[PDB]
RNA sequence: GAAACUGCGAAUGGCUCAUUAAAUCAGUUAUCGUUUAUUUGAUAGUCAUGGUAUAACUGUGGUAAUUCUAGA
C-alpha cells in the first residue's frame, strides 16, 4: 500500500474479539487513541456484540448523536473508538458503570461498576520524564500523561486516578509480594501475586507469579500490571477472581 | 425569520429557545392511547409500571422499590396516603430528571386517583412544583418544562370543580410563577390557568376577574 | 380451533433507544401465517401501546408450520418510532412515503454528464444557442 | 358518576368495613389485612392455621347417593375480588351460593348446592349421559355428541363461576352451562387414545 | 473475498469395489432396514471407522491421562446418549465391538418398524416421507434420524397428518366429493 | 439552497503475480540512526478589529472538435 489502510478483514481482527466469520467481510478498523490497536475495542462491537442494545451501525450512530455515553467523563461520538483494557464506561438512562477488564477465558470482560468505582481509574506509568522548564511528569499505559507526580512514583507504577478531576488519586509501587494483573501473553487475565523479577540488563526481563491456588507462572513486565497488595485490590474484581481452572 | 422551509435531512440541531417556542402543554390539544387511561385496575398502579419498565434510574428504582413494597391497590392507596405522598416529595426534591418524568407522571395520576381529598397535599404540591419549575430554569430541558406543565394541565383537569370553586386562591398559589419575569414561564402557566379560566362558571368568573383588577392596581409595577 | 397465540422472550428494554427488545413467538395451530398488522394490533393492546409504534418484523415459520418466531420492537412512542426505525421499515408501514427517484444508472450518468458539465451554464446555453444561430 | 369515583367509593365501604371488623377483634392491622390481600394476590404458604383447628369436634357426615362409581367432584366457592369489588360469582341470585358438581361412571353429572355446613348438600340439579350419544362415523375427527357416550371420569368448575367442563374415557372435554346444565361446548381431542385423566 | 465455508464429504469407496461377501453383506442389510444406496452404507461405515479408530488411539494412550479420560468420557456418554453403547457397556473395549447394525437399529426407519406404526421398514420410509409421524414435536420426513432414547419414547403420528391428527387427504376428500355427487345425483 | 470559492479525501478498496533464487517471505530483532496529517492526553500573560483580491455571476468572443478557452 502507499500509505496506511482504512479497512479491516473479518479475519484480520484480534481473535480475542469473538467476531464471527460469517455476517461480515470486514471487521470495523478501529480509529487511533489511547491504546494500541489490538488490545482495544471498538464501542459498537462492544454494544451490538455484547450489550446487544443496538444491531445497526444506523442505530449505534443515532446513539452516539443521542449523546449518551462518557468515557471516563468524556462523550465520544466514533463509532470505532479504541476502548481498551481497564475502562470506565458510563451509562446514564440505564444508570449504569462498567469497568472493562480481561477476560479469565482470555478476552475482554465488562463489570458492573457503582458510581463511586467509577468515580477513579487505575492506571500503569509506563514513562516518568522530565519536560521542558524542567517539569516532571509521567505518561500512564492509556496515555494519561500528568505533570508533576509524586517523586517516589517510578515506571511501570500503579496509580489510582479519579477521573473527576484527572489528577493523581494514589500509587502502588512494583514489589514482590503484590498483586498483579496479566494483561498479554497467554496467561493473561491469571491474577497473581508476584513472586519475584527475573532481571536482565537491556533484555526482557521476565517476572514470577504466584496465585491463590499457589500456582506459579513467568510473564513479561509488559504483561505484568500491578493491581493492589495481598487481599487488597483497589477495584472489585469479577466471578472466578482471574483463576484458571479445568 | 425562524425555520420555515424544511430540509430533508432527518435531525435538526434545534436549540433550546426554539423548543420552547414551539413547545405547547393541552392534552386536549393532544390525546393518545394512555396506558391509565387504557387499563382500569388503577391509574396510579397503571402508570407506575408502566414506568417500571421504563425508567432506568437509581433515584427512581430507591423510590420504585419503597413503594411496590408498600401499594399494591387502591385501599393501599387510601391508607398510606400520606407516606407515598411524602417520598413523593422527597424524591421531587432530590431532583432527578431521568426519575423526574416518571414520577411527575405518577404525580399526576395520584391525584386523578386521589381526586377529591388530594388538595391539601396539593397546595405544597403546588410549591414544590414551582421550586422544580425554578430548578429546570437553572436547568435547560424543555423536556422538564413540558412535563411540570402537562402534570399542571393535568391536576386541573382531575380536581377542576374544587378549585373552580376556590379559583382565585389558585392564582394566588402560581402569581408569583406568574409574575415571575420569565416569558415562557408566564405563557405555560397563562395556558393552564386558561384552560380553568375557559373552565370556570360565571359567578366565580366575575368574582375573579375583580380580584384579578385589584391584584393588577396593587401591582401596578409589574408589566410581566 | 385455532387460537393465534402470542408470547414474547427476552424483553429488554432500550431507554437509550427508548423501546423494548423482544422475540416474538407466534403459535398458530389449525393456521398458516398470521400477518404482521394483526400481529402489531394484537401486541400494542397487550402493551398498552400503538400499533404505530409498535414493529415487528424477521419472521419464520417452523417446519411444518403451526407456529412462527420472529423479532419485535415497540417504541415509547410515535415520536420515537418515528425518529429511530428505518424508512423502508416505515413505510413498509406506511408512516413514511415511498420516495421515488432515477435508478442508480440514471443518477450515475447523469452525474456523470453533470460531472463533465462545468459552472452554472446558462451563459454555455446562451452561447450555443447563438452560435447555432451562426 | 365517574368509575374512578366509583371504585374509590367501593374502597370507601372497604375501609369501613376493615376498620368496623378491627374494632370487633379489638372488642396497623388494617394493614395487615391489605397486605394479606396482597399475598392472596400472589404469595408463597402464609395461611397459617395449622393449630387452631379443631380436629376432634369435627363433624362428619356420609351421604350415600343412588349413582354408582364416583369419579369426581368440583367444589365452587365464590371469593370477593380485590381489583374489582362485586364478586367472582356471575348472577345476583346465587350471592355466594357454595356449588358442587359431581361425575359418577354412570355418565352422571351432579349440582349440589353445599351453601350451609350444618345440613346435607342438596341436589339441585343433573345431567346424565347415555348410549344415545353413541357418534355415528367412529372414526374421524367429529366428536360432537352434546352428551357423553363413555365412562365420564372428571369435572371442573370455571372460576367465573359461568361454565364447568367435563372429560372423560371418551376423549371429549364438553363444557356446559351450570344452572340448566346444557352443553355450551364440546371440544374433541381428535386421538384415538387422547382420553381425559384430569383437569386444572 | 469472503470466509469459507467448510464442508465435507460424508462418506468414503471401499478399498475392493468388487467383492461378493461385501456384496452379500450390502445386500442382506439394504433389503433388511429397507435402504437404498451404497453411498448411504459408505457414510455409516465411515462414521464407524472414525469412531473406532479414535478409540483404538486412546485405547494406544496410557490409562489415567486426562486427555484419555476426558475423551473417552465424551465418547462414551455420546454412545449412550445416541443410544448406541449400552449402560453395562460403558467401556472401551464395548466401544470397538459397537457395530453398523446398532447403528441401523438406532436409525429412525428401523426404530418406528420396530414401534409396528408401519408393516413394512419400506412402508415406515414411505410414511416418513409422507411427513405422517412428528418426533417429539417436531416433523421429520428423514428416515435416518439416528434418534436418542427420550425421541424413541417420543415417536407419535403427526398431529396435521390425516392418522394421527387433522382432515383426511386430498383423495379421500375428493372421493367423499364424488360420493356426496353421485348420491345427490 | 444551484453554482462557485474554502476544507478534507481521492496514496484505501478491487485486479494480477509480469518481475524477482538470501532478493522477498517467515520467525527473531533493534533503531541511544528516522518522520508522522490524523486520534488521544497535556501544553502558551512576556483594535470598538488594515488591505489585496478573484471565482461563482453580468457582458463581448474564438474553433471542426475535447471536463478548451480569451478579453472585460
Amino acid at each position: 500500500a502507499r500509505g496506511p489502510k482504512k479497512h479491516l478483514k473479518r479475519l484480520a481482527a484480534p481473535h480475542h474479539w469473538l467476531l464471527d466469520k460469517l455476517s461480515g467481510c470486514y471487521a470495523p478498523r478501529p480509529s487511533a487513541g489511547p491504546h494500541k490497536l489490538r488490545e482495544s475495542l471498538p464501542l459498537i462491537v462492544f454494544l451490538r456484540n455484547r450489550l446487544k442494545y443496538a444491531l445497526n451501525g444506523r442505530e449505534v450512530k443515532a446513539i452516539l448523536m443521542q449523546r449518551h455515553v462518557k468515557v471516563d467523563g468524556k462523550v465520544r461520538t466514533d463509532t470505532t473508538y479504541p476502548a481498551g483494557f481497564m475502562d470506565v464506561i458510563t451509562l446514564d438512562a440505564t444508570n449504569e458503570n462498567f469497568r472493562l477488564v480481561y477476560d479469565v477465558k482470555g478476552r475482554f470482560a465488562v463489570h458492573r461498576i457503582t458510581d463511586e468505582e467509577a468515580s477513579y481509574k487505575l492506571g500503569k506509568v509506563k514513562k516518568v520524564q522530565l519536560g521542558k522548564k524542567g517539569v516532571p511528569y509521567v505518561v500512564t499505559h492509556d496515555g494519561r500523561t500528568i505533570r508533576y507526580p509524586d517523586p517516589n512514583i517510578k515506571v511501570n507504577d500503579t496509580v489510582k486516578i479519579d477521573l473527576a478531576s484527572g489528577k493523581i488519586t494514589d500509587f502502588i509501587k512494583f514489589d514482590a509480594g503484590k498483586l498483579v494483573y496479566v494483561t498479554g501473553g497467554r496467561n493473561l487475565g491469571r491474577i497473581g501475586t508476584i513472586v519475584h523479577k527475573e532481571r536482565h540488563d537491556g533484555g526482557f526481563d521476565l517476572v514470577h507469579i504466584k496465585d491463590s491456588l499457589d500456582n506459579t507462572f513467568v510473564t513479561r513486565l509488559n504483561n505484568v500490571f500491578v493491581i493492589g497488595e495481598q487481599g487488597k485490590p483497589y477495584i472489585s474484581l469479577p466471578k472466578g477472581k482471574g483463576i484458571k481452572l479445568s | 425569520q425562524r425555520q420555515t422551509t424544511k430540509s430533508s435531512k432527518r435531525y435538526r440541531y434545534s436549540s433550546f429557545k426554539a423548543r420552547i417556542d414551539d413547545l405547547k402543554i393541552e392534552p386536549a390539544r393532544n390525546l393518545e392511547k394512555r396506558v391509565h387511561d387504557y387499563v382500569e385496575s388503577s391509574h396510579f398502579l397503571a402508570s407506575f409500571d408502566q414506568w417500571k419498565e421504563i425508567n432506568l434510574s437509581a433515584k427512581f428504582t430507591e423510590f420504585a422499590a419503597e413503594i411496590e413494597h408498600d401499594v399494591q391497590t387502591l385501599p393501599q392507596i387510601l391508607y398510606h396516603d400520606k407516606k407515598i405522598f411524602n417520598s413523593l416529595v422527597s424524591f421531587i426534591n432530590f431532583h432527578d430528571e431521568f426519575s423526574l418524568q416518571p414520577l411527575l407522571d405518577l404525580l399526576a395520576q395520584f391525584c386523578h386517583d386521589l381526586g377529591p381529598d388530594f388538595l391539601k397535599f396539593y397546595e405544597e404540591a403546588i410549591k414544590t412544583l414551582i421550586n422544580l419549575l425554578d430548578a429546570a430554569i437553572e436547568f435547560e430541558s424543555s423536556n422538564v418544562f413540558e412535563w411540570g406543565f402537562n402534570c399542571l394541565a393535568y391536576i386541573f383537569k382531575y380536581l377542576s370543580k374544587f378549585l373552580v370553586k376556590k379559583l382565585v386562591l389558585t392564582c394566588d398559589l402560581l402569581i408569583p410563577l406568574l409574575s415571575h419575569s420569565k416569558e415562557y414561564l408566564s405563557r405555560f402557566s397563562a395556558e393552564a390557568l386558561s384552560f380553568l379560566v375557559r373552565k370556570c362558571p360565571v359567578s366565580n368568573l366575575r368574582e375573579f376577574v375583580r380580584s384579578v383588577f385589584e391584584k393588577l392596581e396593587g401591582d401596578d409595577e409589574q408589566t410581566n | 380451533s385455532d387460537a393465534v397465540t402470542i408470547r414474547t422472550r427476552k424483553v429488554i428494554s432500550n431507554p437509550l433507544l427508548a423501546r423494548k427488545q423482544f422475540v416474538v413467538d407466534v403459535l398458530h395451530p389449525n393456521r398458516a401465517n398470521v400477518s404482521k398488522d394483526e400481529l402489531r394490533e394484537k401486541l400494542a393492546e397487550v402493551y398498552k401501546a400503538e400499533k404505530d409504534a409498535v414493529s415487528v418484523f424477521g419472521f419464520r415459520t417452523q417446519f411444518g408450520g403451526g407456529k412462527s418466531v420472529g423479532f419485535g420492537l415497540v417504541y415509547n412512542s410515535v415520536a420515537e418510532a418515528k425518529k429511530f426505525e428505518p424508512t423502508y421499515r416505515l413505510v413498509r408501514y406506511g408512516l413514511a412515503e415511498k420516495v421515488e427517484k432515477a435508478s442508480r444508472q440514471q443518477r450515475k450518468q447523469k452525474k456523470n454528464r453533470d460531472k463533465k458539465i462545468f459552472g452554472t451554464g446558462k451563459r454555455l446555453a446562451k452561447k450555443v444557442a447563438r452560435r447555432n444561430a451562426d | 358518576e365517574n368509575p374512578a369515583d366509583k371504585r374509590r367509593r367501593l374502597a370507601k365501604q372497604y375501609l369501613e368495613n376493615l376498620k368496623s371488623e378491627a374494632n370487633d377483634i379489638l372488642t396497623d392491622i388494617i394493614a395487615s389485612r391489605l397486605k394479606e390481600d396482597v399475598a392472596e394476590q400472589q404469595g408463597r404458604v402464609f395461611r397459617y392455621f395449622g393449630d387452631k383447628l379443631l380436629i376432634s369436634e369435627a363433624k362428619q357426615s356420609f351421604t350415600r347417593v343412588g349413582e354408582n362409581n364416583l369419579t369426581c367432584i368440583s367444589c365452587f366457592q365464590p371469593v370477593l375480588n380485590k381489583y374489582t369489588f362485586e364478586e367472582s360469582s356471575n348472577g345476583d341470585k346465587n350471592k355466594g351460593r357454595l356449588f358442587a358438581y359431581t361425575v359418577s361412571k354412570d355418565l352422571q353429572l351432579t349440582k349440589y348446592d353445599i351453601t350451609d355446613f350444618s345440613k346435607r348438600p342438596k341436589k339441585l340439579k343433573y345431567a346424565k349421559g347415555g348410549a344415545k350419544y353413541i357418534p355415528t362415523s367412529k372414526h374421524e375427527y367429529e366428536n360432537t355428541t352434546e352428551g357423553h357416550y363413555d365412562e365420564i371420569l372428571t369435572v371442573a368448575a370455571s372460576p367465573d363461576g359461568k361454565y364447568v367442563v367435563t372429560g372423560g374415557r371418551d376423549r371429549k372435554l364438553i363444557v356446559w352451562s351450570t344452572e340448566s346444565l346444557s352443553p355450551v361446548k364440546v371440544i374433541p381431542t381428535k386421538d384415538r387414545r387422547g382420553e381425559v385423566l384430569s383437569l386444572a | 473475498p469472503r470466509a469459507p465455508r467448510t464442508y465435507s464429504k460424508t462418506y468414503s469407496t471401499p478399498k475392493r469395489p468388487y467383492e461378493s461377501s461385501r456384496l452379500d453383506a450390502e445386500l442382506k442389510l439394504a433389503g433388511e432396514f429397507g435402504l437404498k444406496n451404497k453411498k448411504e452404507i459408505y457414510r455409516i461405515s465411515f462414521q464407524l471407522s472414525k469412531i473406532r479408530r479414535a478409540a483404538r488411539d486412546l485405547l494406544t494412550r496410557d490409562e489415567k491421562d486426562p486427555k484419555r479420560l476426558f475423551e473417552g468420557n465424551a465418547l462414551i456418554r455420546r454412545l449412550v446418549r445416541v443410544g448406541v453403547l449400552s449402560e453395562d457397556k460403558k467401556k472401551l473395549d464395548y466401544v470397538l465391538a459397537l457395530k453398523v447394525e446398532d447403528f441401523l437399529e438406532r436409525r429412525l426407519q428401523t426404530q418406528v418398524y420396530k414401534l409396528g406404526l408401519a408393516k413394512s421398514v419400506h412402508h415406515a420410509r414411505v410414511l416418513i416421507t409422507q411427513r405422517h409421524i412428528a418426533v417429539g414435536k417436531q416433523i421429520v420426513n428423514i428416515p435416518s434420524f439416528m434418534v436418542r432414547l427420550d425421541s424413541e419414547k417420543h415417536i407419535d403420528f403427526a398431529p396435521t397428518s390425516p392418522f394421527g391428527g387433522a382432515r383426511p387427504g386430498r383423495v379421500a376428500r375428493r372421493n367423499a366429493a364424488r360420493k356426496a355427487e353421485a348420491s345427490g345425483e
